């Protein structure tokens, strides 16, 4: 008598995370008249 | 795997595993300020 029994398996996992934040700010200002300390402020 | 023949017998097993991580970052900030003050807004020679 002869007997054989066998099994095999393959498995995977993956995970990801990602983030991207982007920003722009601009300001433009003009003042005329006044005194330079407060006009500066 | 396992086997018997006739008495004689044998068995075997395995694991293989591989794993990987990567993390990456880039940050940039730029500022420009250009500011002018005039206090004697005109001298005319």
């Amino acid at each position: 008598t002869k007997v054989e029994h066998r099994c095999t398996t393959n498995k995977l996992s993956e995970k990801h995370e990602g983030s991207f934040i982007q920003g722009a700010e601009k300001s433009i200002s003009l003042i005329r008249g006044g005194r330079s300390e407060y006009g500066a402020a | 795997s396992s086997s018997r023949k006739r008495r004689s017998s044998s068995s075997s097993s395995r694991s293989y595993t591989s794993h990987t991580n990567e993390i990456h970052k880039g940050k940039s900030y730029q500022l420009l300020v250009v500011e002018n003050t005039v206090e004697v807004a005109q001298f005319i020679n």
